[PDB]
Parts: C-alpha cells; structure tokens; sequence
C-alpha cells in the first residue's frame, strides 16, 4: 500500500530521529556518568592496544601506497607544467590537509570502525554485556568507555603517522624513481605549509572525525539486536555512517577554513 | 515515554548540526575579533589590466590592503578602482600617486602607492588625482620598436 | 546465563575473580584462593590459565557457574542451563545446581524450556505465558491440573488451547479455487 | 537441520517448492499443489506467504521439515531436531517425525545429544565417540551395557571414564604453595 | 496519533524532491546573468593566442568575453565576436580593439582604445581598424638579417 | 617461547598462503565449474539490486561531498597562482584518474565488500548453505556466482556515477558559491581529459580492483567458520583486505600508466 | 517480482548513461568534435617542438591538428603530415607553413600562410616552402662565433 | 600483562614523533630556526617582494629569518625586522642590508653587505644604510623611457 | 610438517628486516655511509642558492653533493663542504669551481672546471680560486646604475 509505504517511510524517519537522539544520551552517560568499581586505566591500555595498535600496520602499508601514488600522479600530472620539482609542495599538501585524513577516517572507520562494533556486538549477544549488570559494574563505562578513549586518542596518532609515512614514500618514489633532486623537495615544501594553518587544520580535522567514528562505531555495536544476523549488519551501518560521516564531516570542516 | 526523551535530544543534535551552514555565517573579510574598518579610497587609471580584485594595495612594499572593486565610468571611459585603507594608515596625503607594479617579474599586477606631500591628508573615501597606468607589453613595443623605426 | 557468559577478554583465572576484584578489597592471594576452591568445587580448576576463547564450549558453562557462586551469593538465577549438551556434561551441570542448593542452602531459579530436568529436579514450578503467570505448583499437582492451557504444556498433546495448524482460510477451497 | 536452514531471500512457498523447482519439471500449478498438501501435512498451510524473517522461531523447523519431505524420499536426516524448544514445539515435532516413519514408511535418522527423547522414539541408537562407534543396540540392551563409558553417557553418573575435574596439579599444593 | 505522524515522510519527501529541484535550478532563476548583452565583430590579421570565450577588457576593466573566432577565407582573416555589457554603450565606433598580452605570459585579450569620433558605438558595427597580435616569431624574423 | 613464536608466525605465512591459495581455486570451481539445475539470472538480478542497488545512495552522497571538497581545497589551492579558472581540470582530473576509484572502491568494498561477507557468512554459518548440497545444487554456483557477476558489472558502474557526480558538484560549488565562470570551467576540463587515456584509465582501475574487492570480499564470505564470532570477525578481514588491495592495485596499475 | 528489475534496470541504465557522460560531454570526443579533414605534408629543416597533436592554424584561429612526424631517411628532414578542416580548402600553393610559439613558453604550433592568388591544392598534397623551427641554441650562437 | 603496554606505548610515542616530525622537520617552526637568535631593525625604502618568514643571509649562507615587517607612519618607510642565529655577531654596524631576488624568479630574501668597522652590533637595535629593492615599473620608467 | 614450517617464518622474518634496510638506506641518502669517498672544502663570496644537498659537477656531470654550508666567523664569507666519489680522483688542486645555474630558474648548483695542472689533491684539503655566484642585483646595479 504506497500510503502505507510512506507510513513506513516516516516510522524509518523517527526511527533514525530517536536513535541518534538515544546515541547522544548514551554518549554522556558513557562519558560523564560516575566512576565504577572495577574499572582502571589497563582496560584503556589494553582497548588501545586492540584498537589502535593492530590497526596500525593496514594504514602504514596504505600510508606507503597512497603516498607514492600521490606522487606518481603529481609528477605526472605537473611535468605538463615545467614546475616538476614542486610536487613536494603538493604530495604533502593534499597529503596533509584533505586526503590524509579522509583515507585515514576510511580506513580506521573500516577495520576499527568495524571491529570495535562487532566485538562490543558479540559482547551484547553472548550476554556477556548484561552479566556486567548483574554483577553491579555499569558497562557503559567499563566496556565502551574505554573504546571511545582508545578511539579519541588513537584515530588522530594514527593520522599523523600516516601522514608521515605517505610523505616519506612520496619523496622515496619522487627522489629515487622519479630522480627530481633531494633538498629542492623539502625545500619547496617547507616553504609552503603554513603549519598552524595547514598542518594544525588537518590534526584538528582528523579529531573531529575521530570522535565522530568512534561514535557510531560502538553505539552500533552496543545497539544491535543480540543475533549473530543483526551483528552482521550493526558491522555494516557502522562502515555506512563511518564513511558518510566521515566525508560529510571533512566537508564541512574544510568549509570552515579553505 | 522514553521514546519522547531521544526524539526531543535527538532533534536537538540536528539542530546544533545545521547551526553548521556556513554559507555566510560570520559574513566578514577577516576574523571577528579584528574590527575590519578600512576607510574607502578610489582612484583613477587608464588600464588596470592585471588589477583584478582581492589584490594588494600597498605602500613602500608593505601591504596596505586590498583592491574593493574595478569599474569602467562610462563618462570618460576610464578605469575607477575602488579599494581600502588599513585605518592605522590615515596619513597619505593628496598629492601623492598610485601606480600598479608587478611583484617580481610574473607576480600578480598589484598596486603601490608613492606618498606625495602635502598638508591634508585624507578624507579615506575620495578619490586620487594623479597617476601612472599598468605599462603593457603592447604599447611599450609598439612605441619603441614597432613603429618608431 | 547459558552459552557461559565469560569476558573473552579475560583469562578463566581473572573471569573468576571479577566479582571479588569488584565487590571486595582482598590481598590479592586471598582473591587467588576463594578463586581456587571456587573453581575445584566447579571441577574446572586445572584451566585456571586458559582463555575462554580456548575453552570447550562445555566446561564454558561450569566455570560462568562457579563465577557466579563466587562471593557465595544467597540466590541464583539460571538462564536456560541444561539447553544443548551431551548428557554428560548435562548430568554434571544438573549434579552441581543440585549440590549448590542441598549443601549451601542458596535458592536457585533455574529456567528452562526443557520440562523433563526443570520437573525432575524443581520443587515449586511456575509457568509464565503472554504476561501472565499461567498457575503454579510442585511437580505433582502440576502434573494433573486439567487446566487446558498447562495440561497441554506440561505434557506433549500437541493439539489444543495453542493451536497446532496456522490459521488458514480452507484446505478445500485454496487448494482448488 | 536445527534452526531450519531456510533461505532467507525467498519466502515459505518458494522455500518449500525449490527442490521439486530442482529436481522435477511440473507444471507451476502442480508444484503449488503439492507445496500445499505438504504444509498442511507439517500444519505450517497458512502461512504460505510469509517470509522466514517474518516467521517464528518454532514453525521455522517445522517448514524445513516440510521442504525435506518433499519429493518423498526414502530417507531423512535430522540434525538435532528437538533441541531448545518450549515442550508444545518439541511434542509436535516428535510426534511428526514419528508420524512420518509409521506412516511414510521412510528410514529417519535422529541425531541429537538429547538422550530422553531419543531413546524414548528411537529404534537401533547409536553412540559415536573420539572416530569410533562406542557401540549400539535398541534403547534396552543400551539401558544396562554396563560398558563404562557408555553406561556412564546413557545414565547421569557424572563421574566415570570421562573425567569430572580438569587435570590439575594438586588441590593441596597449588592452593598451599 | 502514530499514523498522525505520518507527515513526516510526507516532509521527508517534500526535503528531497525540494532539494532535487534545487539541485536543478544550476539555472537559478534569481537573475544574475547580463541578458545576452550586445555582440560585436571585429577583423584581425593574426589572433593565434587568442582563444574562445577569453576576456574583452577596455582601460583594464573586463568588458565582458569573446564569444566566438572564426575566419573568412575570402579575407583570409580573423572575424571575432564578443558581447558587451549594455551599460557600456557609449563606445565609439572608430574606437579600435587590438590584442594584448597580460604581463609577459598572462593569456591573450583584447582590449579596445575609444576614438572619441562622438558616433557612438551601432552595437553590431565591425571594428573598422585594429592592431593584430604581435608574434616572437614576426619580431625575430624581422630583425635578424 | 620465541622459537615457537617464530613457528607460530610461520604457520600464519603457509596459512595465507594456502588461503589465496584455495581462493583461487574457489573463484575458478565458481567461475567455470559447470552449469547447475537451479540457475539463472533472477539470481543475477536480485543480487545485483542487493549489492548495487542498496549501495548506492551512499556513493552517490559521498561523491558530492567529495567533489565538493575537491572544488573548496583547488580554488584555494590554486588562487594563490592565479589559474583559477583551472579548477575545471583539477577537480575532474583527481576526481577521475585516481581518487573517484579509489574512493569508490573504499566504499564499495567498505559496504557492498561486507555485507556481502556477512550475507554468505550467515549463510554458511545457518547451515543454509549446506543444505543447498543435500538438495544438490553446487553452492559455489548458485549462491557465489551472482555474487562475482553482480560485483564486476556494478562496481564499475558505480564509479562512473560517482566520478560524474562528483564533477557536477564541484562545478555546483565552484560556479554558484566560489563564482568562476560558467563556460570556462567545462572548457579547460575537455581542452585536458584524453578521454581514452585518463577516462578509460580511470575505468579499467575501477573494473580490475572491482574484480579484486568482490572477490576477497565473498571468498572470505565463503570460508569464515561458522559462529557468530566467526563471522563478526571475518566482515572485519574483508575490509582490511579489501583496502590494503584496493590501494595496492591502484598503485601498480597507476605504474602501469602515469 | 516486479519492482526489483525496474529497479536495477533504471539504475543500469543510469550507470551507462553515467560513462557516457564521462565521455560524451566531458571528454569531448569524436560524435561533438567529429568533422571531414584532409591532409598535407610539410618539410622542414627542425621542429624542435612539434608534438603530436599539437594545432595548426592560420590568421590567429585554429584550423586543425599535426596528425604525424616523421624523418625523411634521405635529406633528414622533418616530413610532418597535417589535416585541416574541409570547409578550409582555398589555401594556395606557395603558402608558407612556420613554426609559432604563442607564449615564450608556449608550446610549438604551427601557422600557414596566405599563399598568393594560385590554385589552392589538393588536401593530400604536400607543401613546397616553410619558415622552419627557431631554437634558443641557434638565435644565440648566431650572434656570436666571432 | 605487559607485552601490551610496551607496544602501546611504543606506538603512542611513534604517533607523537610523528606529530613533531610533520611540525618540524616539514614545517620548520622552531627547533633552532627561530629560538635563541636575536632582533635588528631596518630601514628600507621598497620591500615589496620581502614578506614574513623570508630569509636574511650573508655571502650567501643564511644567516636566519625575518620576522615582522611594518610601516613607520612618519616616514612611510619599511622597517623590516628579523632574527639572527647568536653564532653570527660578528657585523659590523656600517655595513649594509640589500634584498636580493633568489636566483632569477625566486622570492625575495634580504642579504647583508659587509661595511666593516670596529663597532660590531647591538642585537636589537636597527641599521643605518641599505640599499632598496627595485621593481619592474621603476626600472622601465627609470633611463628607458624619457625621450 | 614441523621444519619447513620455522623455516617459512624464519625466511618472512629475514625478508622483512631486508624490506626495513633497503627502506633506511633512503636516508643517510644512497650514496654510501660517508660516500664512502672524499671530502673537500671551498671559500665563495656569494651561494645564495647553494642550500644543503647541491650539485658539485664537472664537464656537466654531478660528481657529488654538497654537504654543508657555513658562514666562517673570521673571512665572514661562505665555506662550502662537499664528498666526490671515489672513481672521481684525478682533480687538480689548481681548479676552480664557480656556482653554475641550470638555465635560468634552476637552482644553483657548483660546476669545477679542470683549472690548471699541477698536484692533484689531498682529497679533504681545500680549494683556492674561484668565482662567486651572480645575483641579478648587482648586475643590474654596478652595470646600469653605475
Ligand atoms: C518536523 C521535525 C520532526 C521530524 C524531522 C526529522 C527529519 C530529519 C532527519 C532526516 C533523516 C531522514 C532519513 C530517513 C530515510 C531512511 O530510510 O533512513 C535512511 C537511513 C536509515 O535507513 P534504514 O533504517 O532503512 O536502514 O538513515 C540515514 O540515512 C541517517 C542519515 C541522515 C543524515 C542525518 C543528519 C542530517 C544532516 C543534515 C541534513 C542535510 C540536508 C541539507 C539541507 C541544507
Ligand atoms: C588522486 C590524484 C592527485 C591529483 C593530481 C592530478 C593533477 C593535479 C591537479 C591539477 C591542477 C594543476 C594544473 C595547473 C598547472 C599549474 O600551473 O600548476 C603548477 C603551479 C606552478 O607554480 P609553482 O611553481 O609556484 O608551484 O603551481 C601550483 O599550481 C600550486 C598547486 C600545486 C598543488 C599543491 C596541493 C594543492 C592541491 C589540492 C590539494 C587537495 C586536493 C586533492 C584531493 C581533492
Ligand atoms: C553541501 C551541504 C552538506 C550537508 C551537510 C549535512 C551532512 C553533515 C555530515 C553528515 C553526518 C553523518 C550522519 C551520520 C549519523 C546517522 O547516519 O544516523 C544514523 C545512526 C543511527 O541510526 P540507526 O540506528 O537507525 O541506523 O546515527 C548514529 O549512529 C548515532 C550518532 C550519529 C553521529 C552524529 C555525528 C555528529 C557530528 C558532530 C560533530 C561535532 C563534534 C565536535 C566536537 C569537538
Ligand atoms: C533538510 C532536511 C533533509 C535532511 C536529510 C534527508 C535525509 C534523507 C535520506 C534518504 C536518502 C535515500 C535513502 C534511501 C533508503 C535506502 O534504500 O538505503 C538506505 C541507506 C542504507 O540502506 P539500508 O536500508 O539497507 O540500511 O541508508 C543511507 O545511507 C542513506 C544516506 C542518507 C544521507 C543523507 C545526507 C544528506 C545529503 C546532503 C547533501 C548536501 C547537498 C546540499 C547542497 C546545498
Ligand atoms: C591489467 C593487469 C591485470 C591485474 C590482475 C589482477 C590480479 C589480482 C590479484 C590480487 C590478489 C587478491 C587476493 C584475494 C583475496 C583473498 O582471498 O586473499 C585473502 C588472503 C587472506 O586469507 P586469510 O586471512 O583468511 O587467512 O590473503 C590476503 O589477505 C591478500 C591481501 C591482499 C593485499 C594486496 C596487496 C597488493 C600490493 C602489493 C605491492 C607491493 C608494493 C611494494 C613496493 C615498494
Ligand atoms: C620487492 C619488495 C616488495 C615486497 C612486497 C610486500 C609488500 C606487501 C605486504 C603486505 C602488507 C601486510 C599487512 C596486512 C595487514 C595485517 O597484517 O593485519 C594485521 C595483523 C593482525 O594481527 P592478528 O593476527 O593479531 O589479528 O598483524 C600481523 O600479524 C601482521 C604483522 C606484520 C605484517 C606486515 C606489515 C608490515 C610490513 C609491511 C612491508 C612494507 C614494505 C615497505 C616497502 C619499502
């Protein structure tokens, strides 16, 4: 029935409407709701460990590839030019304020914007989340607690790092492939960054998103239904809005400041 | 009536999100802690052919500010800039020349000022009297070898 | 709960002693003993290093049980325990929740589907349906009620008060109009 | 199997009617005829429309059920058929499962770590262990084999060939020292 | 009053094929375009760097752009159109449009000197005379020998 | 110990290398194993919507939000030399050789290269797909098959509706809100696109890590063990995966071709 | 059912139509720039930097593209084969075909021009005259030497 | 255990390296650049290609930064005012301070004319002579065009 | 199934060291450790635009880099030190090098002619005549000013 069909189409309006409105509430009572018992700082390090740490070598691998990428198209893309020897002031300019970011945010919001779901998903529907209860620690602050601070302060050391490796091969490919010459690259780069106003930009972009991955990436996983289908598609709309936020929240931060 | 609660926050949220156009939020030229007055001044030249706006307007080689707009008056077909004054810089008196320059050899067509002297100053939103127009690589070639040979 | 429950994060060892850790400030050897006879009364003692992640989907259950009598709480609850093992393992389990109430005098709440062992070992059944406790009793009146309704639970009769068949339109005219 | 093993695109009837839409060429109409009469035979007749992710858990057996019987085979397997299931379920599903056998004439073979059940509708029971039959017989000769391992499965008896407590070290040392 | 709510599809709707059509009016009638102002022609020797919809310029105010270049085979020549703005009507006719170069290497434009021969431009009149492009080549060649 | 440490780490190596080892086989057993009784395109079709479909509205959002950005950082790129007007052959240069693929495949392989694992995951974890073989029908055939084809025939497809958005949206911006001119802006993009040089480049990097996205992205769907831990964590191995090799093979074939 | 292959058949259609557009309109190839062009050969001494598909033209405005260069393996010279718009077909014969650069770094044209008041050519002929390719080398080391 | 926490932490300071690297040895802020160097003033008549961060120099070698430049309103002439790195303090004070266009195109940067005297430097005072920067438009204007 | 198995793990752990070497050998550049070859010195008046990691050459072809550039407090004028690979060994002490620029724009870099011939060197001694580099300045000052 198409009135019928519309009727399902606003239910799914309030739907998204009182979820992400339940998702804010949770987030304060996660992050601002008491101290619990049994929580600490280990749990901080060993989530930081789960979530950043092993998410480190796919960006330092995509750091690399998308760095001589980058180049390999600037070269290209500027001998047209004559102005050959500045594609140091580009490969780390596009590197550094839009595009390293942004594939940093798709990456991390790809495996530990995923991983982190399905693991507190699987939490919730082994049980194991509510026993927490049962027992008198609050989860929200022993288990997700701990996952929004390794995402807060894991997402944007990882963009710097992939930062730096991408400009690293950049200059590797650039130097020793392309054969333009060592200090003119560094040269004309640094004469170009503007870094609290290039370099800061993209730091401060790549916290923004990192709150906002980390966000969705475990309200999802504590959301989901507790069935190992419901699971498996909370670890999709967890890449879905990772990545729609992710560049939505890029534009927008990049409207804020050219 | 949970339900009524995360619908209300949740409207909220969105709210706060679309405070976040920026489509002319804090409409300006600078920050808003900087005031932004800069008095008016126009000027009138024969060809301001690389003028275009947001250039340099500026003074000994520190800048001055930035040409406001160009215009064509259509009585003597001549070209009006219309540009601003940094208000710390009130003191250029009447008889002084503005003339474009180039940074460099291929930088950007700006235009510099040469303080003149005289008493008065400025009203900062008249017009100058005297000036020397953009060289062009047309009519300097063609007076001095084109044609005057 | 059934399907154990267990932190994967944790070791058996510290899963064990999460709710001391929590409710009580012990030195820490202390904490390692009640973990210990806990878990030899459990059986699941030797695993005292494995991680729940290496640990047969059996024993997974007995040592969330030996959490859970950790601290010697009074009552217990049982959600669904004797559901899907080996009779073995399930002759264990109903040995142990048996022994928790004739030794150490703790009211237990098991809950399951499965009517045989919940009946075998219960002592004051309910049945709850459709947000109504649909009566109650030992074993024995329950076992003669007459009431519809439970009669047909608590024994197999697959035809009554639930319907067997779903509610079609005709098994003459669909299958020939 | 157990949970059904439906196929989650595409709704009962077409779920019923795939293996005759495999293995035979009929007419659409009389594919739909004999989808109907299986369904009504396994009771789940009315819902012909719905879709497996709009039916509950219970039925959703009893449809699978349905689906193997089609084409009639000769023989079945069931993969732990009455596990996990209020005792209503559970009877109607052991009373078509054995409905199928009494009167199809068909070989069935149950395989389900649930021993009351079994043994009671069972015929010829066997017990596998470790890649080797650990015997077999009709439920009677099995009730008394007195074979320790397997009168130890058949009956509660927690403790026997296989173990009760883990292989620790030692209950008086490692708690000592 | 749940399907009293219903409305708020309606709304959603109403947000999206909203944003469609103004995804749609790229046109944007909230005029902002000149009107199709007044075409010109005008008669060259040599327009090479020259190119379609560059830039028309008098005293270093945009006048507005060429529109097209073509040739006249019969002239063997260059005939290049521009619009120009209405409010700059009073163009003479004698007054001659010549190319110029922006800078150094600043792409090429034409700009036009007014003739004050008080006959306003026709609006559609060809330009009577001009100065073609100057070419390194034409320069070098003449003064090498 | 680190001995066996070290045996550990190898064992991983032969196990991933008999992992794209079996891939392989499977994606042949598959492609061209025989031709089976329960069959045909309906399958196609229904997959093709499921995969392509349903994962559109997310690219075609992204794409505008990218292109969008890709206008806002090249005008204020670019304004510091003058050229404007160029912006044109910037924002579909980038948008079209490199980063409309690279993205897309992010993307595809972020949503559409997991809940398609997830999908023949559950599958296979449901017992359903084994049943499939009881009835007789070759799973790898029936169930997979339309899973490859609606991955090769839409993941192409989505880029080109991307990279076409992405441009209107850089212009929509360019022109309306940072005001260049109108016709400039599609006059220096033609006057520099080499239609069978950069736009078939593009397509055939979109076509080949395609291919290399829904292939990881069904084969680990395929093979997973079934439990819901199983599953939850290959969903997770298929977007590491799937952009380490999405990027990877846009770095060899942009070697290929400059 | 129904709604599905409408579905996808659209949006099949859409993605086409998408690669289309790519290349139709923004890659701008032959059906929108498509036309009936005939060619003819040149002979100079040096076309330092003559690329393939660099312009030719004539009066300023283009007139076609360079379509090939080649080395006569008998006098050495640059043979470059040219086309040029139909509807450009008066050109004489003793018109002379030189080497342009717009811009002091602009990129090597070519410009041809009015040929007298003789037959025009066949458009497959060749040229006879040219003025050939300055060099910075040569204008130099011209003006020196002694 | 602690295995965990030497990773963590090994890559937490494998982040904030980076951080720095990308702040320094990319940007070049201050590690050595602008830290303990020391002011002077000066007086010229043009600066129009000398901007803020450009480099002061001698024979050649950079000598450090410019700093601030600024509009004396009496005169309306530049003051230009920079670093120099505590290693050079060996000027003298008649010596002269030109702006020099890098190589041929390059930007502007500034370069130190050795006059020679005993008196060496204050190290935040100003400089008496110089000479200015030119411009296109004045050397045209100068002895080429006044016939 | 027990041996080639470490031995596997073994080769991946060897293959990624080598991975990390060939990786670090890009800085501390290819060039050898220190060269492994000679250093040497030279005194200019002006290298504005010899910043670290230039071009030593001769007949054309780089020889070398440049390693650092130092104001010397006494001379107050530029010192310049650069490594020379080793096949390279046969340059007269009495050469010059003066600070070439590549075109125009290029950046500076130091080009050593041959000078006269004599001792060859100490390969770490230094250098003694030359000519500075140019900078437009005084060239359009001294020569046009006066
Ligand atoms: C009058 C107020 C009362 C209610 C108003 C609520 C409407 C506002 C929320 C809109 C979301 C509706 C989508 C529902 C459709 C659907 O099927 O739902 C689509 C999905 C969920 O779909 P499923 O539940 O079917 O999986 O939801 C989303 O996509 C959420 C993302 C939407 C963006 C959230 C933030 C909005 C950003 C700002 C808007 C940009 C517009 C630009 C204007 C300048
Ligand atoms: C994924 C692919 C990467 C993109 C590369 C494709 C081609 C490059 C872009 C086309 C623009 C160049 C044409 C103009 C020719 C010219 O004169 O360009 C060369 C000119 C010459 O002046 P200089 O010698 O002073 O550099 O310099 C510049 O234009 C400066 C810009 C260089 C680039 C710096 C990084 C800013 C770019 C945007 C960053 C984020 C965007 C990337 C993701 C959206
Ligand atoms: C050209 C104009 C562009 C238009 C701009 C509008 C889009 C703006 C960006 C889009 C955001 C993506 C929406 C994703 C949410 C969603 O889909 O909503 C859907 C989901 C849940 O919906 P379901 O559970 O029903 O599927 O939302 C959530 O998961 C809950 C949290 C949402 C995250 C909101 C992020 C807000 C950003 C705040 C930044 C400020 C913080 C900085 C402090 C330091
Ligand atoms: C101003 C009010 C508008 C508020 C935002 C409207 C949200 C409407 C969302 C519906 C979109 C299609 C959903 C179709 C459902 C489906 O099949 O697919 C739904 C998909 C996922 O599919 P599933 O149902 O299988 O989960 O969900 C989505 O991802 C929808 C994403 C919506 C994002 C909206 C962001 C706003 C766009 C910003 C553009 C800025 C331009 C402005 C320039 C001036
Ligand atoms: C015109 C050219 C034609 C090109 C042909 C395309 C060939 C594509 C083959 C790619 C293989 C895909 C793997 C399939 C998915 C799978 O099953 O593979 C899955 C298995 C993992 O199995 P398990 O994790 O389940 O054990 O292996 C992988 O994870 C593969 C990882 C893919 C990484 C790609 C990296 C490539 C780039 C390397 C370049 C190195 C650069 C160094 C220079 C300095
Ligand atoms: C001629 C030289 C070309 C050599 C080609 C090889 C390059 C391709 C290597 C594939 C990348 C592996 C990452 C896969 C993600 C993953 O492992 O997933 C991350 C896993 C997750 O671990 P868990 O098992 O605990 O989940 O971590 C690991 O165990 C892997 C550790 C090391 C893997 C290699 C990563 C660093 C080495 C990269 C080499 C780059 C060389 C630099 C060039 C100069």
């Amino acid at each position: 029935s198409p009135l019928e069909r519309i009727r399902l189409f606003g239910r799914a309006g309030l739907d998204v409407v009182a979820a992400l409105g339940r998702s804010t509430l949770f987030l304060g009572h996660a992050l601002l709701g008491r101290r619990t018992p049994g929580t600490g700082l280990h749990l901080l390090v060993k989530q930081l460990y789960s979530v950043g740490v092993l998410s480190l070598a796919i960006i330092v691998v995509s750091g690399l590839f998308i760095g001589m990428v980058l180049a390999l198209q600037g070269y290209n893309i500027l001998i047209s030019y004559g102005s050959e020897q500045a594609v140091g002031q580009m490969v780390a300019l596009t590197l550094l304020r839009e595009l390293g970011p942004v594939v940093t945010g798709l990456l991390f919001a790809g495996r530990a914007g995923s991983a982190l779901t399905a693991e507190i998903g699987n939490m919730k529907a082994t049980e194991q989340l509510s026993s927490l209860e049962m027992i008198g620690v609050d989860p929200l602050k022993y288990i997700v607690a701990p996952r929004l601070w390794a995402g807060f302060i894991s997402m944007p050391l990882l963009a710097a790092i992939f930062s730096v490796v991408g400009i690293w091969g950049g200059a590797m490919v650039a130097v020793d492939w392309l054969g333009v010459y060592e200090g003119s690259f560094w040269a004309n780069m640094q004469n170009s960054v503007q870094f609290t106003e290039d370099v800061l930009n993209g730091v401060i972009k790549s916290i923004v998103f990192a709150f906002v991955v980390t966000w969705i990436a475990v309200y999802q996983g504590y959301d989901c239904e507790p069935t190992s289908e419901g699971i498996s598609r909370a670890t999709t709309r967890t890449v879905v809005y990772a990545s729609l936020a992710v560049l939505g929240l890029d534009f927008i931060l990049t409207a804020l400041m050219f | 009536q949970t339900r009524t609660l995360e619908i209300g926050v949740g409207l909220f949220l969105l709210a706060g999100l679309l405070a976040l156009l920026l489509l002319a939020l804090r409409v300006s030229g600078l920050s808003v802690g900087n005031a932004g007055d800069t008095y008016k001044v126009y000027a009138y030249f024969d060809n301001i052919a690389g003028v275009t706006v947001r250039g340099k307007v500026t003074l000994a080689g520190v800048t001055i500010g930035k040409v406001t707009a160009v215009d064509l008056d259509r009585d003597s077909y001549t070209g009006r800039v219309t540009m601003e004054i940094n208000q710390n810089v009130n003191n250029l008196p009447v008889d002084s020349t503005a003339s474009i320059l180039t940074a460099g050899l291929l930088g950007e067509k700006y235009i510099g000022i040469s303080v003149g002297g005289d008493e008065d100053v400025l009203k900062d939103g008249s017009t100058i009297h005297d000036t020397q127009s953009a060289l062009v690589l047309e009519d300097l070639i063609g007076k001095f070898l084109l044609n005057s040979v | 709960f059934q399907s154990g429950a267990l932190f994967t994060d944790l070791d058996v060892f510290e899963n064990v002693a999460f709710p001391l850790r929590v409710h009580t400030q012990l030195p820490e050897e202390m904490i390692r003993d009640i973990v210990l006879m806990k878990l030899q009364a459990v059986g699941l003692r030797g695993a005292v290093e494995l991680m729940p992640d290496e640990l047969s989907g059996g024993m997974k259950r007995r040592v969330a049980l030996a959490r859970a009598i950790a601290l010697d709480p009074q009552i217990l609850l049982y959600d669904e325990p004797f559901v899907g093992q080996d009779p073995i393992a399930m002759g264990v389990l109903v040995r142990l929740i048996r022994l928790l109430n004739d030794a150490l005098g703790i009211t237990s709440i098991v809950v399951s589907h499965d009517l045989a062992e919940t009946a075998s070992i219960a002592d004051y059944i309910y049945i709850v349906g459709d947000g109504r406790v649909l009566g109650h009793g030992t074993p024995d009146v329950l076992k003669e009620t007459d009431d519809p309704r439970i009669r047909q639970f608590v024994k197999g009769i697959p035809d009554g008060p639930v319907p067997f068949h779903y509610p079609a339109r005709d098994y003459r005219a669909d299958l020939l109009g």
